[PDB]
C-alpha cells in the first residue's frame, strides 16, 4: 500500500522521461523481448488447435 | 481479316489526338502548345501522312497558306451542322414522304395490340383511337423534318464508310454531295470538314463524327416522342406522358446551348454542367420553404458565374500561343456573354412551366450537346495539388475514429454472432467494460462518451475469418485491359513518338518477360500463363510479395481510369472482396443497389423517416478519396488486417504506392524523355508524369472509405447530440437529422428546422476537417421536404422520373456484336418499356418501339456492314411464306403480322404482352402461345370474352396443330434441361450466341499454354456426355432439381468462363493479337442469323400442316395442358413436373360491376379522386415477394467457414431435400459430400438446413425461378388501391382441398394493379372496383412426385474428377474441430 | 497514503494534458522532391509555428492555422454562414434574370 | 474511498494506452514498409506463425 | 479487493513502457537502427522455428 504507490510513482516518472523524449525528437532488445513473447502466445493458441485433432 | 468499326460513340473524344493530327497537317500548334505537336510535327505517324499525302487534303493546304480560308476549333462545326438547313429542292420532299410512312406503319403495326387489349379489357386501322390519332399525325412540323433529314444524310455517310471499308482495308471516303456545302473527309485516324461558302475549315476525329451523329439523333429521338405525347394527350389527357413540353422552346434551347458552345469554346462544357443545378433550384423554389430555397439559389448564382469567368480565363490562356489566336469572338472580353447566358436560363424556366414534371423531365438536356475533349495531362495536374499535400491532425480525432470503428464492429459481432470478437488485450479495458465483454453486451449511443471511444481504439483482435486458399477464376478474369509493367511501359506509344535509345532499349529488353507480362489484356495476360498456379495468390498475400515491387506502375487513362500490372490488381481485387464478403454485414448503411424499382424502395424508406426538429444534408463524395492519407484510413485497415489474420493487405494502396511513379500512357500524349534514360523513375516530372502521390486511386478501396465515412458519421452523431440516419448509395451521401426541441416564444418550425440545419452543417464541416477533407460549397446543400438519391426525385411520396433522359439512343444497331439483328431487336424493345414502366404511359411506348422495330426492319437490313441483302431476302421469303399459310392480301399485311408475333417461334416481336401488366412470369412457353392466340384473333375475329370455340376461320387451329405436330429429334436432354430449364428441344426454338460460339471458344481454349484451361477445354465433351449420363434413369424429370445438382458441380464454374469468352468478337484472334476479325467468326455469325430468321418456315410449315389432316378442336381445350404436352413432345420425354404454369392474363377474366356470383379476387380504389397518376393513398406499397421455404438451420461456428463452402452446403442441403425418394440416396450423397465437401455424408449432414416444408415443386430457391413478382407500375401508385383474395379461395378448397395448385397469386395481384392504371389511361377514369375470376380449366394439382431410379455414381465420379481444377476448398480437420 | 494518490493523480493529469495537444503531420515527400520524410508529431504551437515558417510545405496554411488554434476563420465562417452572399458578376446575372 | 481512487487512476490509464496505440499504428506508414520494419511495429499475426510451423515440422 | 486493483494498474503501465519504447525506437532517423531491427527480425524468426521445431 505504501511501496507499490511509489513503484507506480516511477513508473509514471520514467513514462513522463521516454514521452518527453519522443515528442520534442521531431528531427531495441525490450521491443523484440514483447514482439517475440506474444508471438509465441499466438503461436500456443495455434498448437491447441493443432493438438486438439 | 475484316475490320469493323465502331456505329455509336463507346470510348471518350481525345484532345491529344486532334491536336497531333491537326498539328502535322497544319504545320503549327493546333489546339495547345503540349509536346504532343513538337512529336507530331517531327515524326508523324503514317495514318496522318496518309491522310495528308490526299489530293484534295493537298489542295486544301494551298488554300490555307494563302491566307483564303480561315481554321477553327470543332464546336464551331457543331454549331454549323445542327442549324444546317440547306434542305431546299425535290429533298424536301422525299425526307417528308419518308417520315410520313414511318408513322403511318408504326401505328398501322400498334393497331393490332391496341385491338387485342381493349378486346380483352372490355372497352388498315380498326380501332377508333388510333384513327383520330391517325388523322391527327398526317403533318410532321418542321423542326421534327430538320432533325430527321440532319440523321439521315450523318447516318447514311457512316454507313457508306463502314460498308466500303469492311469491304477493303486502307479506305478514305471523300463526300461532298451528301451535305450540300460541306466536304468531309472521313476516314478511321482522323476527319477533316471544310465549308466553301464559310471558308472555314476543321480537323477533327472518327468519334467526334461519332458524337454529332449522336447529337442528331438524340434530339431526333425527343423531338419525337414530344410530338407522340402531345398528340396523345390532345386525344385524352391521362394517354400521353406526365410532361407538356413545347417544341419551340426546345429548337431554341438547343439553339441557344449551340451558341454557348461556339462561343466560349470546348470550355464551354464545364458552364453547361452548372445548369443542373439551376433546374435544381427551381425545384426547391416549389418544394422548400423561403430560406433554404433562397441559400441554395445563392449559391447556385454563384457556382455558375464562378465557372463562367474560369472558362473564360482558361480559354484565354489556352490559344494564346497557337493557331486558333485569332478565334475568339469578341463578346468574351468586354464581357456581353452574360446576356446569352441569361436568354439561355430564362428559356429553361419557361421550359419548366412551373411543373414538377416538365422540370424533372428536363434533365435530358444535359445529354443532348455532346462530350468534350478530355485534356490529360492538365487531368492529372489537376490533382496532383490535392494528393501531395501535407496534413495535420490532433491524435485525438484519430483515436475517436479508430474507436467508432471498433464500436461499429463489436456491435456487429454481439448483434450477429451473440459474442464479443476475440480479443487479445482485454487488460486495457476498465471494470464497466470488461462487465460489458463478460456479459456479452455493448451500451447504446445515447449512453455512449467520447472516452470510450479513446479507451475502445486500444483494442487487438484474434484472427476471425478465414482467407480462401485458392483463387477464384471467376473474379479476376473480365474483358479489359492491364497495364505493363515498369520496363515495358515505353510500349504503350507509338514507335514513333520514342526516341532511338528507348526503342533500341525495348527491343533488347523485351527478351526478359515472360509470355503473360508482354500481354496487353486481362483475358490473354492468364491465358498464357504456362506457370500458373490456384495457390498464388494467397503466397503474395501471406508473404507481402506486393510491397517494394519494382515492377509497379500506375497508368491513367481519361473522368480518369487507372491501371496497374496484374499481380497487384489480383491483390486489389482480392481485398475489396474480402471486405464485401465479411465486414459491410456491420454496416447496413452502405448499398450499391441502381434499379427501377430499388431507387424506389430506398426513396420511400426514406420518406418513412415539445418538437422534433429535423434536416437533410446532402453530399457528393466523388473527389472524397483525393483526401485520405495512410494515417486515415489504416487506423481501420489495421483493424480489418487484425480480423483476417494477415499484415497490410487492406492497406495495400497507401504503403505502395507513394513509391511508384504516376504516368499517362494515353497513345497519342507521350512524355518528353532525355536522352541516355530509360527507367521510369528517373524520368523528369512533367505534365502528365509525377511522383509522390499520397492519396488514393479513385476506384480502388472504395468500401473501406465508405464504411470509414459511416463510422465518422456517428462520432458526429454522438458529439452533436442528435439522431441521424444515413445512407450511401456509390458517390452520393444523405443525411437525415433530427432533434428534440423545446421552442421558444413566436418561433416556428421553419426557423428551428433551419437552425438545426446550420449547426448540423457547422458541425458536420469541422468534423470532416479535422481528418483532413475540406468541404466546398458546391459539394453540399441542406433541405427539408423533399427526398433526393442518386438523380431520383420524390415529393410527398410522389414520385417524378426521367424516362426520355434514358430513351435517348434508341436506333438501328444499339448494343450488338457484329450487328445481330435479334440482340438489337431485344435491345430495342427493353429501351422503349421504360416510357411504360417509369412514364405510365402504354401508348407512347408502343408507338416510339413500333416506329424504330419498323425502321430497323424494313429499311436498314438492306445496309448489313458483313450481310450485304441476304437478311432482306430472307426476310422477303419469310414474308411470302407468311403471306401463303394465313392467306393474307399483301406483304404489308404480312410485314404487320410478322412484327407482332412472338421472337420465341422465330418472329420479330420482342415484347410480350404479358409485360405490360407484370414484369415476371414462371413459364415463357404458354405466355408465348397466349400472345399467338391474342394478335391471331386480329384476324380471326376471335373475342377474347368468350370460349375457345370452333369457327369458319380456321387459322387459330391451323396455327395450334402446326404447334404441336412435328417430328420428334431429341438429343442431349438432360445437360440442355440443367443449363436451361425452359428449353425446347428438336429445334423448335430459336439459338443464341453461347451455344453457336461454344464449341469454338472451346478448340480455340484447347490450346492455350494454362494447363487449367487446356486440360478443361480437351475434357469439356466427355464431360458434357457423362454429365447428360448422370441423372438420365430418374423417371420424373424436374429440371429445377436437375439446375440443382447442375450448380453443385465444377462444371458449372468451367462454363462461367467459356460463356463470358464466347462474347467477344473474333473468337478465333484472341491468341492471335489482332484487332480484326477472322472470316470464320463472320460466317458463323451470318449463318446463325439467316437461320433464326427463316425459323418461321420451319416451325409453321405449308406442308399441309406435316400431313396431318386431322385439325385442332378448340371445344374444351386447355393451353397449359397443350403447352405441357409440347414441351414434352420435344424432348421424348413421358413426365415433366414443376416448369408449366398457367397465363395470369388469360386464366382471369374481368369484371367491373359486382354480381351474386362471388368469385375471385377483388381490388378496390380507396382513394377519392376520379384520376391517380401523380397521387399516393393510404396503402402499403405492394412488392409481390415470394413465399421461401421454413427450414431449421444448426448451431454451430460460422465464420470458421468461407463463403463457396457454405454455399456449397446449402446446395447439398436443398439434393438432399429434393432427391430424398431415389432408390440409391445414400451412395449419391456420400459421393457429393466427399468429392465437394471433402467430408464423410455423416458429418456433412450435422450442418445442413433442415426443411420443413414438404412441397418443393411450390417453395424451391433456385436461380432459374423468380423471387418476387412486382407490378408493371411504378410503387407509389399501388399505395392507391386495396385487394382481397378472399373469395377465391372459397372456391380453389371444395374443387381441390387443402392441396396446391399451380398459380401464382402474386401475379393475380399485380394482374389487377396494372390493370386499374390500364382502364384508367385508356379511358380517362379509374374505376372503383375490378373482380378477377379465374378460369378452373386451367389450374391443376401441384404435388410432389415420388422419384424412381439410380443415379450414375460412375458418371458423377467422372465429372466430378475430369473438371477438379474448378472445385472449392475442402474442409479440413483443422476447420471441421473448429466449427464446434 | 491520499499525500501520494494526489502525486498519482497531478503525474496522470500531466501526461493526459501533454497527450491532447499532440500534432501528427502526415508522411509526404521531401523538400527538393526526393524521397519520402516520415510522419511527425510535436505539441500543438510547435507544430503552428514550423508551419508559420513553412518549414513543412503546404498550400492553404492560413486555414491550417486556425484549426489547429481552436479557431474559426472567416472563410469557413461564411461557408456555413446564414444568408450566401452574390458576386459582382452574380449580382449582374441576377439583375439580368429579374 | 480507497477503491473509488483507485477506479480512477484504471481510466486514466486505458485512455493514456488508447492514445498511445493509435499514435504506435499510425506511425507504421510507408517509410516503415520502404525500410522494412513495420512488421516489428504492428506485431506477427496467424499466417505467418503458420507458415513456420508448416516450415518447421 | 484492492490487490488485484493494483495488479491491473501494473499491467497497464508495463503496456504503457513497452508501447513507449516501441514509439521511441521506431524513431531513429539514421539507418543503422533500422537495419538493426530487421536484422533483429531476421533472428527472431529463425530462432522461434528452433523453439517450435524442439517440441
Ligand atoms: C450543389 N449541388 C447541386 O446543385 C446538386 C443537386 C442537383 N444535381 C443533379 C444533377 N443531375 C440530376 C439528374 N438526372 C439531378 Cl436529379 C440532380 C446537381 C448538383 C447537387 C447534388 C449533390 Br449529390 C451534392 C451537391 C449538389
Amino acid at each position: 500500500i505504501t511501496a507499490r504507490l511509489d513503484r507506480i510513482d516511477e513508473k509514471l516518472s520514467e513514462i513522463l522521461g521516454m514521452l518527453h523524449t519522443l515528442v520534442v525528437a521531431s528531427a531495441r532488445e525490450e521491443m523484440i523481448e514483447k514482439i517475440r513473447t506474444e508471438a509465441l502466445m499466438t503461436n500456443d493458441r495455434l498448437e491447441a488447435m493443432a493438438r486438439l485433432r | 481479316n475484316v475490320y469493323l468499326t465502331d456505329s455509336y460513340l463507346k470510348g471518350v473524344i481525345s484532345f491529344s489526338e486532334c491536336n497531333a493530327l491537326g498539328s502535322y497537317i497544319f504545320n503549327g500548334p493546333y489546339l495547345k502548345n503540349d509536346y504532343t505537336n513538337l512529336i507530331s510535327r517531327q515524326n508523324p505517324l503514317i495514318e496522318h501522312m496518309n491522310l495528308k499525302k490526299l489530293n484534295i487534303t493537298q489542295s486544301l493546304i494551298s488554300k490555307y497558306h494563302k491566307g483564303e480560308i480561315k481554321l477553327e476549333e470543332p464546336t464551331y462545326f457543331q454549331s454549323l451542322l445542327m442549324t444546317y438547313k440547306s434542305m431546299t429542292s425535290s429533298e424536301q420532299i422525299a425526307t417528308t414522304n419518308l417520315l410520313k410512312k414511318i408513322i403511318r406503319r408504326a401505328i398501322e403495326i400498334s393497331d393490332v395490340k391496341v385491338y387485342a387489349i381493349l378486346n380483352k379489357l372490355g372497352l388498315t386501322i380498326k380501332t377508333t383511337l388510333l384513327k383520330k390519332l391517325m388523322c391527327s399525325m398526317q403533318h410532321p412540323p418542321s423542326w421534327l423534318i430538320h432533325w430527321f433529314n440532319l440523321y439521315t444524310k450523318l447516318n447514311n455517310i457512316l454507313t457508306q464508310y463502314r460498308s466500303n471499308e469492311v469491304k477493303n482495308h486502307g479506305f478514305t471516303l471523300i463526300d461532298n454531295q451528301t451535305l450540300s456545302g460541306f466536304q468531309f473527309i472521313l476516314n478511321q485516324y482522323g476527319c477533316i470538314v471544310y465549308h466553301k461558302e464559310l471558308k472555314r475549315i476543321t480537323v477533327t476525329t472518327y468519334n467526334q463524327f461519332l458524337t454529332w451523329k449522336d447529337i442528331s439523333l438524340s434530339r431526333l429521338n425527343v423531338c419525337l416522342i414530344t410530338w407522340i405525347s402531345n398528340c396523345l394527350n390532345t386525344l385524352n389527357k391521362s394517354l400521353g406522358l406526365r410532361c407538356g413540353f413545347n417544341n419551340v422552346i426546345l429548337t431554341q434551347l438547343f439553339l441557344y446551348g449551340d451558341c454557348i458552345l461556339k462561343l466560349f469554346h470546348n470550355e464551354g462544357f464545364y458552364i453547361i454542367k452548372e445548369v443542373e443545378g439551376f433546374i435544381m433550384s427551381l425545384i426547391l423554389n416549389i418544394t422548400e420553404e423561403d430560406q433554404f430555397r433562397k441559400r441554395f439559389y445563392n449559391s447556385m448564382l454563384n457556382n455558375i458565374t464562378d465557372a463562367a469567368n474560369k472558362a473564360q480565363k482558361n480559354l484565354l490562356s489556352r490559344v494564346c500561343h497557337t493557331l486558333l489566336d485569332k478565334t475568339v469572338s469578341d463578346n468574351i472580353i468586354n464581357g456581353r456573354w452574360i446576356i446569352l447566358l441569361s436568354k439561355f436560363l430564362k428559356l429553361i424556366k419557361l421550359a419548366g412551366d412551373n411543373n414538377l414534371n416538365n422540370l424533372s423531365e428536363l434533365y435530358f438536356l444535359f445529354r443532348i450537346f455532346g462530350h468534350p475533349m478530355v485534356d490529360e495531362r492538365q487531368a492529372m495536374d489537376a490533382v496532383k495539388i490535392n494528393c501531395n499535400e501535407t496534413k495535420f491532425y490532433l491524435l485525438s480525432s484519430l483515436s475517436m475514429l479508430r474507436g467508432a470503428f471498433i464500436y461499429r464492429i463489436i456491435k456487429g459481432f454481439v448483434n450477429n454472432y451473440n459474442r464479443w470478437p476475440t480479443l487479445r488485450n482485454a487488460i486495457v479495458l476498465p471494470l464497466r467494460w470488461l462487465t460489458y465483454y463478460k456479459l456479452n453486451t455493448y451500451p447504446s449511443l445515447l449512453e455512449l462518451t467520447e472516452r470510450d471511444l479513446i479507451v475502445l481504439s486500444g483494442l487487438r483482435f484474434y484472427r476471425e475469418f478465414r482467407l480462401p486458399k485458392k483463387v477464384d477464376l471467376e473474379m479476376i478474369i473480365n474483358d479489359k485491359a492491364i497495364s505493363p509493367p515498369k520496363n515495358l511501359i515505353w510500349t504503350s506509344f507509338p514507335r514513333n513518338y520514342m526516341p532511338s535509345h528507348i526503342q533500341n532499349y525495348i527491343e533488347h529488353e523485351k527478351l526478359k518477360f515472360s509470355e503473360s507480362d508482354k500481354s496487353r489484356r486481362v483475358l490473354e495476360y492468364y491465358l498464357r500463363d504456362n506457370k500458373f498456379n490456384e495457390c498464388d495468390l494467397y503466397n503474395c498475400v501471406v508473404n507481402q510479395s506486393y510491397l517494394n515491387n519494382p515492377n509497379h506502375v500506375v497508368s491513367l487513362t481519361g473522368r480518369m481510369f487507372a491501371m496497374q500490372p496484374g499481380m497487384f490488381r489480383q491483390v486489389q481485387i482480392l481485398a475489396e472482396k474480402m471486405i464485401a464478403e465479411n465486414i459491410l454485414q456491420f454496416f447496413p448503411e452502405s448499398l450499391t443497389r441502381y434499379g427501377d424499382l430499388e431507387l424506389q424502395k430506398i426513396l420511400e424508406l426514406k420518406a418513412g423517416i415539445n418538437y422534433i426538429s429535423k434536416c437533410s444534408i446532402i453530399t457528393d463524395l466523388s473527389k472524397f478519396n483525393q483526401a485520405f492519407r495512410y494515417e486515415t484510413s489504416c487506423i481501420c485497415s489495421d483493424v480489418l488486417d487484425e480480423l483476417h489474420g494477415v499484415q497490410s493487405l487492406f492497406s495495400w494502396l497507401h504503403l505502395t504506392i507513394p513509391h511508384v511513379t504516376i504516368i499517362c500512357t494515353y497513345r497519342h500524349a507521350p512524355p518528353y524523355i532525355g536522352d541516355h534514360i530509360v527507367d521510369l523513375n528517373n524520368v523528369d516530372e512533367q505534365s502528365g508524369l509525377y511522383r509522390y502521390h499520397m492519396g488514393g486511386i479513385e476506384g480502388w478501396c472504395q468500401k473501406l472509405w465508405t464504411i470509414e465515412a459511416i463510422s465518422l458519421l456517428d462520432l458526429i452523431s454522438l458529439k452533436g447530440k442528435f439522431s441521424i440516419t444515413a445512407l450511401i448509395n456509390g458517390d452520393n451521401q444523405s443525411i437525415d437529422i433530427s432533434k428534440p426541441i423545446r421552442l421558444m416564444e413566436g418561433q416556428t418550425h421553419a426557423q428551428a428546422d433551419y437552425l438545426l440545419a446550420l449547426n448540423s452543417l457547422k458541425l458536420l464541416y469541422k468534423e470532416y476537417a479535422g481528418i483532413g477533407h475540406k468541404l466546398k460549397g458546391t459539394e453540399t446543400y441542406i433541405s427539408r421536404d423533399m427526398q433526393f438519391m442518386s438523380k431520383t426525385i420524390q415529393h410527398n411520396g410522389v414520385y417524378y422520373p426521367a424516362s426520355i433522359k434514358k430513351v435517348l439512343r434508341v436506333g438501328p444497331w444499339i448494343n450488338t456484336i457484329l450487328d445481330d439483328f435479334k440482340v438489337s431487336l431485344e435491345s430495342i424493345g427493353s429501351l422503349t418499356q421504360e416510357l411504360e414502366y417509369r412514364g405510365e404511359s402504354l401508348l407512347c411506348s408502343l408507338i416510339f418501339r413500333n416506329v424504330w422495330l419498323y425502321n430497323q426492319i424494313a429499311l436498314q437490313l438492306k445496309n448489313h456492314a458483313l450481310c450485304n441483302n441476304k437478311l432482306y431476302l430472307d426476310i422477303l421469303k419469310v414474308l411470302k411464306h407468311l403471306k401463303t399459310f394465313f392467306n393474307l392480301d399483301n406483304i404489308d399485311t404480312a410485314l404487320t403480322l410478322y412484327m407482332n408475333l412472338p421472337m420465341l417461334f422465330g418472329g420479330g416481336d420482342p415484347n410480350l404482352l404479358y409485360r405490360s401488366f407484370y414484369r415476371r412470369t414462371p413459364d415463357f412457353l404458354t405466355e408465348a402461345i397466349v400472345h399467338s392466340v391474342f394478335i391471331l384473333s386480329y384476324y380471326t375475329n376471335h373475342d377474347l370474352k368468350d370460349k375457345l370455340q370452333d369457327l369458319s376461320d380456321d387459322r387459330l387451329n391451323k396455327f395450334l396443330t402446326c404447334i404441336i405436330t412435328f417430328d420428334k429429334n431429341p438429343n442431349a436432354e438432360f445437360v440442355t434441361l440443367m443449363r436451361d430449364p425452359q428449353a425446347l428441344g428438336s429445334e423448335r426454338q430459336a439459338k443464341i450466341t453461347s451455344e453457336i460460339n461454344r464449341l469454338a471458344v472451346t478448340e480455340v481454349l484447347s490450346t492455350a499454354p494454362n494447363k487449367i484451361f487446356s486440360k478443361s477445354a480437351q475434357h469439356y465433351t466427355t464431360t458434357e456426355i457423362d454429365l447428360n449420363d448422370i441423372m438420365q434413369n430418374i423417371e420424373p424429370t424436374y429440371p429445377h432439381g436437375l439446375r440443382v445438382v447442375y450448380e453443385s458441380l465444377p462444371f458449372y464454374k468451367a462454363e462461367k468462363i467459356v460463356n463470358l469468352i464466347s462474347g467477344t468478337k473474333s473468337i478465333t484472334n484472341i491468341l492471335e493479337k489482332t484487332s480484326a476479325i477472322d472470316l470464320t467468326d463472320i460466317d458463323r455469325a451470318t449463318e446463325m442469323m439467316r437461320k433464326n430468321i427463316t425459323l418461321l418456315i420451319r416451325i409453321l410449315p405449308l406442308d399441309c400442316n406435316r400431313d396431318k389432316r386431322e385439325i385442332l378442336s378448340m371445344e374444351n381445350l386447355s393451353i397449359t395442358e397443350l403447352s405441357k404436352y409440347v414441351r414434352e413432345r420435344s424432348w421424348s420425354l413421358s413426365n415433366i413436373v414443376g416448369v408449366t404454369s398457367p397465363s395470369i392474363m388469360y386464366t382471369m377474366d374481368i369484371k367491373y360491376t359486382t354480381s351474386t356470383i362471388s368469385s375471385g379476387i377483388i381490388i378496390e380504389k380507396y382513394n377519392v379522386n376520379s384520376l391517380t397518376r401523380g397521387e399516393r393513398g393510404p396503402t402499403k406499397p405492394w412488392v409481390g415477394s415470394s413465399t421461401q421455404e421454413k427450414k431449421t438451420m444448426p448451431v454451430y461456428n460460422r465464420q470458421v467457414l468461407t463463403k463457396k463452402q457454405r454455399d456449397q452446403i446449402d446446395l447439398l442441403a436443398k439434393l438432399d431435400w429434393v432427391y430424398a425418394s431415389i432408390d440409391n440416396k445414400d451412395e449419391f450423397m456420400e459421393e457429393l459430400s466427399i468429392g465437394t465437401l471433402g467430408l464423410t455424408y455423416e458429418k456433412a449432414k450435422k450442418l445442413f438446413p433442415q426443411y420443413l416444408s414438404v412441397n418443393y415443386l411450390h417453395r424451391l430457391t433456385v436461380s432459374s425461378r423468380p423471387c418476387e413478382f412486382p407490378a408493371s407500375i411504378p410503387a407509389y401508385r399501388t399505395t392507391n388501391y386495396h385487394f382481397d383474395t378472399s373469395p377465391i379461395n372459397r372456391i380453389l378448397t371444395e374443387k381441390y382441398g387443402d392441396e396446391d395448385i399451380d398459380i401464382v397469386f402474386q401475379n393475380c395481384i399485380s394482374f389487377g394493379l396494372s390493370l386499374m392504371s390500364v382502364v384508367e389511361q385508356f379511358t380517362n377514369v379509374c374505376p372503383n372496383r375490378i373482380i378477377l375470376i379465374p378460369k378452373l380449366n386451367e389450374i391443376h394439382l401441384m404435388k410432389p412426385p415420388i422419384f424412381t431410379g439410380d443415379v450414375d455414381i460412375h458418371k458423377l465420379k467422372q465429372v466430378i474428377q475430369k473438371q477438379h481444377m474448378f472445385l472449392p476448398d475442402k474442409i479440413s480437420l483443422t476447420q471441421y474441430v473448429e466449427l464446434f
